[PDB]
């Protein structure tokens, strides 16, 4: 019926929002971060890999954290 | 040599066998993209035009020309990529004139390496065990679940034969950047060959569910120069 | 008098199939000559400079 | 054997004319299915001494 | 099925003359517009004279509506409305655009 | 009431019990895949406190429930037992008491697998159960025994049901219906019944021999007595591959009916569809060692299995082009069953094209125990067989039940699972090509990126399943009202262009199979005077 | 002869808009992970 496609698009976008916000609540009961998941630790990893000439044409950097 | 965050491609290659594996992957994906381009286009332009067709063509039920043609076309494509896929299969199985052999044995959550060519100045068997460094003992900058307390040292530009077996259950000797993957079965010895073209450190892992410690059994390999390998060998 | 009108849907399945092969044939052409050939030439430059360092 | 015909007659469970709401049966049945993996985890984490 | 266009008209002309109620005139008309061709003007004329004989005006209106869906251009629709001029005028059949003008 | 559902000899009542058990089991197997994806969200111990045995236990439970307790009792035990006798005019099945024991062994096989995870430490072996990891030295206690007895009870179920399906099709057709006149869904249950009959007995030899090593001092696979672990893999995989086709072909026959109904066109080249289904069922017995490409077989053995695996792409591609030929030039009606069928054609093609790469033995060296493989078989099993199971329920349940469902609620459900399934499994190929092994609870830190993305999509798809559970509730409480208001679709075929509204009321149904001509809930005595066709 | 405009012009007017709508759909189905990496810490710092 007229007005049904708009109800469908609104229901899909409301289902995406609820599941994503529920994931972030269950994450808050998870365990602590690993001790190596920091930018300070990840920049000494790159120090070791640049000496050993790691990945000489596609990149070796391990930096993905804050 | 090492995996990287958000990577969507092969790790860089160090051997001619992994050079050829990548060449066959890319050759096949050329033709899988033509086929996906056709099927997704026909699907899209059929829904968009015949969802608004009020009179169906109910008297079209067969066609001799198209049905023969679309039975032959997938056979030609399948035959085109089988030619280089057969050549690569027999080029990697051959192990001709190697200069050294190394044995690797899998255990309940560690590896073990043996050199028995008796080239060192005192003519013994060089052997040691390799263990993952535990999380509590890591030094800052070392790589979690990858770095080991001892590693395997090999020279560059040398043909090497690997001999792989196991002691208790099935394991798997695997290093992505070298093009190596082979099961390690209690009772039999398999072999593989390699020839490394540059120096560096190459990381791998066990690839045959072996129990609770299946994730804590990594492989680390260092490739050095020939005078540097003889000095390391003659000491350890 | 009106000449017969026939084969409208027969000749628009020929153009769909031709279009599908052309569209999928430009996605595959970029993958080879744009992406794959790009990584091959970087690799071949690392090695060809490595031999010169060996002199 | 002769059975009855109709709408709510070819299923083993009662939906209408019942005292308790049918929602307690419908969602209670699918809740117990979703809950057996968590009972297993509880027993095994209480064996390892984690709890 | 190897039927030439000339055999197509001569067979559906025979099929519109034998239809004896509304179900038959609508069923024969449905199958005539379901091929990969536009029926000739002499077939459309017999379909209008078959709906007159069962006394049904909406079926005669829908005949020209299907005609404007099946043609390839709007100048093919016009050339039909210029051939069947007398018959649409003699039986009193309006066009759907003329009946519900926008 | 007691004797209608515990003493049953009616094939329609038994098919309802199958579907009830099948859907109760997909709850448990989805809950296990959610616990698995939460522990894989980030590096480190997350929710299981570092118990790696427990993580491995939940992976076995996940695979066994999805395959042997959801997809087989629903596609075959459910739809096969309900629609096959009605589509050929049969008054029952042959052997009605055999038909009843093949259901009641599945509840007993569930109280064997569940009690297997609660005893000692469970079975942390993988769904393939390779020795020596699964022998008494590396897995002590009664957990692996209780899992083998569970698999034995599902084999009795599927074998007994297959013998019943084969006799009924060959012996109880109605007047005028010859084997060339069968509906395509009847052909798909008939061919599947033959693959089960010739592959299940080889699996029962393999896992009974594994039970003998553990408890009776036997050396089929023990290396100290001369046995060989590689023998078990030959025996297990000789049943395995035929199984994956035992899971897709019934869905091939469902897709044929749905696509033809919502196009108003008959299936293009209907006779070559049966020939293709038979060729795929025959070539599925000659390809099993593509699952053993790296265990040390000969190079000439590996070159045979490469070419044998590739040529199953020819008959399957005939079925793909045939389905696109029937919707071309159609009059498409986009109800909910039609949405799943169009997504099946796009998502099954993708999963099957990643299998063609895996078929070459040279390339499988970089594709062994790699997430890349996990990405292949969740595209053809979860966006494949699962999507055809949704298409079936929305197609036949209003007739079977007499109750309509909320249409616009069902299109929200379809889009939530289409979006969420793609988010879980598409990045799995990126992890595998970069080299991430499978069956690990923990990984190096460079794999954190795509593993976080996939764990989010796992919440999207579980929410879509909970919406389906509500749609079932709404259909069972408000099904009669869904017919008088405008909240549901009444006719899956609309009037033709020149067909008037009142002429359409003379024949509402234009069907090429019997099932849409019965009363809405079909009568318990469906045929007295046999149906007749020309 | 033939009445009206050429069949090339009539078919051209119908397909050109659909080519662009096809390439904008397949890019979303295959390129959506490229957007996740765009807003990541690992990318371009
Ligand atoms: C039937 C087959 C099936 C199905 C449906 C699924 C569904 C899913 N699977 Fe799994 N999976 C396997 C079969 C299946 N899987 C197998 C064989 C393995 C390998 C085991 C091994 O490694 O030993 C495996 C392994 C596997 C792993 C590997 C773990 C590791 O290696 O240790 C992961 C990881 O995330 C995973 C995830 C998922 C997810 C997220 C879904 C979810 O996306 C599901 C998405 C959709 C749904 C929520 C399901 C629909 C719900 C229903 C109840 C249907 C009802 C329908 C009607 C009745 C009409 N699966
Ligand atoms: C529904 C289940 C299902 C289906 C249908 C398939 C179908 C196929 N599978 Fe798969 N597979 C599994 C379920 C399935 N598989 C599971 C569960 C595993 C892992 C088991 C485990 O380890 O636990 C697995 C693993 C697996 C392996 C083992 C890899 C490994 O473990 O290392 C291989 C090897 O070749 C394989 C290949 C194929 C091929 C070639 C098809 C072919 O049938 C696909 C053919 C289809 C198409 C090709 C698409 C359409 C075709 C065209 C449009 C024609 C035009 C095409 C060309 C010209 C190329 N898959
Ligand atoms: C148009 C294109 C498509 C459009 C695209 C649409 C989709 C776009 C998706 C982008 C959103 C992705 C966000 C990912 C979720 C997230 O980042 O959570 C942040 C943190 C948890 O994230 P974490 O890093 O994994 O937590 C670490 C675990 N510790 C160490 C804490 C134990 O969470 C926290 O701890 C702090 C936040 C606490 C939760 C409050 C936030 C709001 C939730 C409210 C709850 C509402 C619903 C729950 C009802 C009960
Ligand atoms: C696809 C890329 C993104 C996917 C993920 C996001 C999905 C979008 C979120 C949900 C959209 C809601 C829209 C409302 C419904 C609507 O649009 O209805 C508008 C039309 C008709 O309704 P109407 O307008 O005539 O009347 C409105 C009266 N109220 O229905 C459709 O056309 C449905 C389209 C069917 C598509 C079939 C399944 C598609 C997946 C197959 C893969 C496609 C091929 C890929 C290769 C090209
Ligand atoms: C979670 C599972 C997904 C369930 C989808 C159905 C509900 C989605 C909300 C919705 O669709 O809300 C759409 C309707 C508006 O449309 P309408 O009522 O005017 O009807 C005519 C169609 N235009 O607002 C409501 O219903 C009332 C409020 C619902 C709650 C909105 C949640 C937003 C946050
Ligand atoms: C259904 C299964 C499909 C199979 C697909 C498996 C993968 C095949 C290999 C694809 C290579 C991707 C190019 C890498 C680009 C890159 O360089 O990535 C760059 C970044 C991060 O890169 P970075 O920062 O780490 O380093 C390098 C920095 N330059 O990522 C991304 O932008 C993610 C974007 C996703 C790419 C879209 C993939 C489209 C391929 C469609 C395949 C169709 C299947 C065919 C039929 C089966
Ligand atoms: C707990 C309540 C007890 C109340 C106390 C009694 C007081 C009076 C209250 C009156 C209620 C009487 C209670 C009797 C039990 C009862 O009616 O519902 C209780 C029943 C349980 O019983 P069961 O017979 O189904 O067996 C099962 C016991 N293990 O739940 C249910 O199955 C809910 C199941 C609904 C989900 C199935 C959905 C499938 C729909 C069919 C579609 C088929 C498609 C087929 C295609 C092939
Ligand atoms: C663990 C140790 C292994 C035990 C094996 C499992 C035991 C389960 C069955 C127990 C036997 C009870 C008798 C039921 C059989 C019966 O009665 O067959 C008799 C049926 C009765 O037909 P009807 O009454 O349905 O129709 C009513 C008509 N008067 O005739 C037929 O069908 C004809 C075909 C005979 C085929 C029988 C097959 C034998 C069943 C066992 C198959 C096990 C396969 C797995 C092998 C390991
Ligand atoms: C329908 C029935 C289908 C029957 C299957 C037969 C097809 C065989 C083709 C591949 C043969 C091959 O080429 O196998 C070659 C390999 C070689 O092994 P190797 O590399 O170790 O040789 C190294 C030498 N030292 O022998 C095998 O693996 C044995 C497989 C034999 C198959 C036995 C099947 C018996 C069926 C019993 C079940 C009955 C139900
Ligand atoms: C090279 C590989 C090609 C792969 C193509 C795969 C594409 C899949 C998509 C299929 C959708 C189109 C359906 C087929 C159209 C059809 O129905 O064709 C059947 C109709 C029916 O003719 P008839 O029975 O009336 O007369 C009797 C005829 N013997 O004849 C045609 O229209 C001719 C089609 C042109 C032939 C194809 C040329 C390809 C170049
Ligand atoms: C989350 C809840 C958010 C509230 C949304 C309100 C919807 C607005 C509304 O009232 O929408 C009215 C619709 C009726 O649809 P309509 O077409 O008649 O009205 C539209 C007029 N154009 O009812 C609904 O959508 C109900 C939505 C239910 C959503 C899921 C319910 C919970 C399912 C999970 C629990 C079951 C699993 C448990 C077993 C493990
Ligand atoms: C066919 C189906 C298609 C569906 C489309 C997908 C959309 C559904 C929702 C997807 C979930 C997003 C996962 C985010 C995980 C996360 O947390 O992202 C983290 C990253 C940062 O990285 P970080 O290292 O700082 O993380 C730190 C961890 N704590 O922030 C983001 O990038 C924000 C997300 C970007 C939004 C893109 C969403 C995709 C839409 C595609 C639109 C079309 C693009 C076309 C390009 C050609
Ligand atoms: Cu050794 Cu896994
Ligand atoms: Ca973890
Ligand atoms: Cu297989
Ligand atoms: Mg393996």
């Amino acid at each position: 019926n007229k007005g049904d496609s708009s109800f469908i698009a609104k229901g899909v976008a409301a289902g995406l929002l609820f599941s994503v916000g529920l994931f972030a609540v269950v994450r808050m009961a998870g365990g602590q971060d690993a001790k190596t998941m920091n930018k300070e630790w990840q920049l000494k990893s790159d120090e070791y890999l640049k000496s050993k000439n790691a990945n000489p044409w596609g990149g070796y950097s391990q930096v993905q954290s804050k | 040599d090492v995996p990287t965050p958000y990577a969507c491609y092969f790790q860089d290659s160090a051997t001619p066998n992994q050079e050829g594996i990548l060449e066959l992957h890319d050759n096949i994906m050329f033709y899988l993209l033509v086929i996906l381009g056709l099927v997704s286009w026909m699907l899209y332009t059929i829904v968009m035009t015949y969802s608004k067709n009020p009179i169906a063509y109910k008297y079209i039920k067969h066609g001799q020309t198209i049905e023969v043609i679309w039975t032959i076309f997938p056979a030609v494509i399948l035959l085109i990529i089988a030619f280089p896929s057969f050549i690569l299969l027999y080029l990697c199985d051959e192990v001709i004139s190697p200069a050294m052999t190394i044995k690797a044995i899998g255990y309940q959550w560690y590896w073990k390496y043996e050199y028995s060519d008796f080239i060192n100045d005192s003519g013994e068997t060089v052997e040691f065990e390799s263990y993952v460094i535990p999380d509590e003992l890591l030094e800052e900058g070392q790589l979690r679940l990858l770095d080991t307390d001892t590693s395997m040292v090999v020279p560059v530009d040398t043909h090497i034969r690997f001999v792989v077996t196991a002691a208790d259950v099935i394991h798997d000797f695997a290093i992505p950047s070298l093009g190596i993957k082979v099961d390690a079965t209690p009772g039999r010895l398999n072999q593989v060959s390699a020839l490394i073209q540059r120096e560096g450190v190459f990381y791998g892992a066990c690839s045959e569910l072996c129990g609770t410690g299946h994730a804590n059994m990594p492989i680390k390999i260092e490739a050095v120069s020939l005078p540097k390998f003889l000095e390391w060998l003659n000491e350890q | 008098t009106i000449a017969p009108i026939t084969g409208t849907i027969k000749r628009r399945v020929i153009m769909d199939i031709v279009l599908g092969f052309s569209l999928g044939g430009v996605m595959a052409s970029y993958w080879w000559w744009g992406f794959h050939m790009d990584k091959i030439n970087k690799r071949e430059k690392f090695y060809a400079e490595l031999a010169e360092r060996k002199k | 054997v002769h059975f009855k015909d109709g709408v709510y007659e070819n299923i083993p469970f009662k939906v209408k004319g019942r005292k308790t709401p049918y929602a307690l049966s419908h969602f209670g049945f699918f809740a117990i299915g979703f809950a057996v993996p968590f009972v297993a985890c509880y027993v095994q984490l209480k064996k390892s001494g984690a709890f | 099925d190897e039927e030439t266009f000339e055999e197509f008209t001569a067979r559906y002309e025979k099929e519109f003359d034998e239809a004896y109620d509304l179900f038959e005139v609508q069923r024969v008309l449905n199958n005539c517009f379901s091929y990969d061709l536009v029926p000739a003007p002499a077939v459309i004329e017999k379909a209008l004279r078959a709906a007159r004989r069962v006394n049904d005006l909406p079926t005669a209106i829908r005949v020209f509506e299907a005609l404007k869906y099946k043609v390839e251009n709007e100048d093919q629709y016009k050339a039909y409305l210029d051939e069947l001029k007398d018959v649409r005028q003699e039986l009193g059949v309006p066009l759907k655009e003329e009946l519900f003008p926008s | 009431m007691v004797q209608r559902w515990l003493y049953s000899t009616n094939a329609k009542d038994i098919a309802v019990l199958y579907f009830m058990l099948a859907i109760f089991s997909g709850m448990a197997g989805t809950a296990m895949s959610l616990i698995i994806r939460l522990e894989l969200a980030a590096p480190g111990s997350q929710y299981l406190h570092g118990n790696s045995q427990l993580f491995n236990v939940l992976v076995v439970g996940h695979a066994v429930l999805m395959i042997f307790f959801l997809v087989m009792p629903a596609l075959i035990g459910g739809f096969g037992n309900y629609l096959l006798p009605l589509m050929i005019g049969a008054t029952d099945t042959a052997f009605p008491r055999i038909n009843n024991i093949a259901f009641w062994v599945l509840p007993m096989g569930l109280v064997c697998l569940v009690t297997s995870t609660l005893v000692e430490s469970g079975a942390g072996t993988g769904w393939t159960v390779y020795p020596p990891l699964s022998s008494i030295q590396a897995h002590s206690g009664p957990s692996v025994d209780l899992a083998i007895f569970a698999l034995h009870l599902t084999s009795i179920s599927s074998l007994l049901g297959a013998i019943n399906f084969i006799v009924t099709t060959l012996n109880m057709r109605t007047n005028g219906m010859t084997m060339h006149k069968l509906p395509l869904f009847v052909w798909s249950i008939f061919i599947t019944a033959f693959l089960l009959l010739l592959s299940l007995p080889v699996l029962s030899a393999g896992i009974t021999m594994l039970l003998l090593d553990r408890n009776f001092n036997t050396s089929f696979f023990e290396v100290s007595g001369g046995g060989d672990p590689i023998l078990y893999e030959h025996l297990f995989w000789f049943f395995g591959h035929p199984e994956v086709y035992i899971l897709i072909i019934p869905g091939f026959g469902i897709i044929s009916h749905v696509v033809s109904t919502y196009s108003k066109k008959p299936v293009f080249g209907e006779i070559s569809m049966v020939y293709a289904m038979a060729s795929i069922g025959l070539l599925g017995f000659l390809v099993w060692s593509h699952h053993m490409y790296i265990v040390g077989l000969d190079a000439d053995t590996r070159a045979y299995f490469t070419s044998a695996t590739m040529i199953i792409a020819i008959p399957t591609g005939i079925k793909i082009f045939s389905w696109l030929a029937t919707i071309h030039g159609g009059s498409i009606r986009l109800a909910t069953p039609m949405l799943y069928a169009i997504a099946f054609l796009f998502l099954f093609t993708m999963g099957g094209l990643t299998g063609v790469a895996l078929a070459n033995a040279s390339l499988d060296v970089a594709f062994h125990d790699t997430y890349y493989v996990v990405g292949h078989f969740h595209y053809v099993l979860s966006m494949g067989a699962i999507f055809s199971l949704f298409a079936g329920y929305y197609y036949w349940s209003p007739q079977i039940l007499g109750l309509n469902y909320n249409e616009k609620l069902a299109q929200i459900q379809f889009w939530l699972i289409f979006i969420g399934a793609n988010v879980i499994f598409f990045p799995m190929h990126f992890l595998g090509i970069n080299g991430m092994p499978r069956r690990i609870p923990d990984y190096p830190d460079a794999f954190a990126g795509w593993n976080y993305v996939a764990s989010i999509g796992s919440f999207i798809a579980t929410l879509s399943l909970f919406l389906f559970i509500y749609i079932l509730y709404d259909q069972l409480v408000n099904g009669l009202n869904n017919k008088v208001n405008n909240k549901s679709v009444i006719y899956n075929k609309a009037p033709d262009f020149v067909e008037s509204n009142t002429i359409f009321n003379l024949n509402t149904v234009k069907s090429s199979s019997i099932e849409f001509l019965l009363t809405s809930p079909p009568a318990v005595h469906s045929f007295n005077t046999p149906a007749v066709q020309s | 002869g033939r009445i009206g405009e050429s069949w090339v012009i009539t078919e051209g007017r119908r397909l050109i808009p659909e080519i662009f709508q096809w390439s904008a759909v397949l890019s979303v189905c295959l390129g959506w992970p490229g957007a996740v990496y765009f807003f990541s810490k690992a990318r371009k710092a």
